[PDB]
């Protein structure tokens, strides 16, 4: 595996992987972790 | 093909498998969730992006800026199976679902690994006083006592100064941290990093 890695450069083709969300006032930071890396994913893993 | 997964829909329409809306929850059974519910687009707050965008506004989190400041916890929306007015199509057609959901072991390499295979991953970590203040460099934990766990998400990895670390998503927005990033010390299970990574793959479909 590479010393280094990052998936916004590995995967530029996904503007999700570089987008910041804002979960607010509450204690939703479980849900925020999950929509995140399946917004990236779906986008990595179709054509 | 890349659509911004609405965290409400997850936050809202997960029932008591996933725990308590805006009381805190369980990571690994918002993936289940997804896998067996699938979840519709939905952008930032107040954007109009997808079925259905964030509806608690943003705040400054720890930091000062213009918004208003966090209050601490809200109430958690309700859950309602529809989009938002002007979006199309139908809430049910715009749902988006998991092939499968695991957890990844307590081990540098496998995270790795997946990271590089498949893409970002979701991990959670114990947050002590002293990681709020972080500007920048590999995250430490010195002082300061314990606040809970907070889920993230893990898209990386590098050395600094010799310092190994992960590089993390936060969700306090850009104005926390470096432009809302944050990086932890790796290989050393460093405030549970390593602990509670999950992922899954999605349904091409």
């Amino acid at each position: 595996l590479p010393a280094s890695f990052d998936a916004r450069e590995q995967w530029p083709q996904c503007p999700t992987i570089k987008e910041i969300r804002d979960q607010g006032s509450c204690g939703s930071c479980w849900a925020f972790g999950a929509v995140e890396a399946i917004s990236d994913r779906i986008c990595i893993h179709t054509n | 093909v890349s659509v911004e997964v609405s965290a409400e829909d997850l936050l809202t329409c997960c029932g008591s498998m996933c725990g308590d809306g805006c009381n805190g929850g369980y990571p690994a059974e918002a993936w289940n969730f997804w896998t067996r519910k699938g979840l519709v687009s939905g952008g930032l707050y107040e954007s109009h992006v997808g079925c259905r965008p964030y509806s608690i506004p943003p705040c400054e989190h720890h930091v000062n800026g213009s918004r208003p400041p966090c209050t601490g916890e809200g109430d958690t929306p309700k859950c309602s199976k529809i989009c938002e007015p002007g979006y199309s199509p139908t809430y049910k057609q715009d749902k988006h679902y998991g092939y499968n959901s695991y957890s990844v072991s307590n081990s540098e390499k496998d995270i790795m690994a997946e990271i590089y295979k498949n893409g970002p991953v979701e991990g959670a970590f114990s947050v002590y006083s002293d990681f709020l203040l972080y500007k920048s460099g590999v995250y430490q934990h010195v002082t300061g006592e314990m606040m809970g766990g907070h889920a993230i998400r893990i898209l990386g990895w590098g050395v600094e100064n010799g310092t190994p670390y992960w590089l993390v998503a936060n969700s306090w927005n850009t104005d926390w941290g470096d432009n809302g990033f944050f990086k932890i010390l790796r290989g050393q299970d460093h405030c549970g990093i390593e602990s509670e990574v999950v992922a899954g793959i999605p349904r091409t479909d």
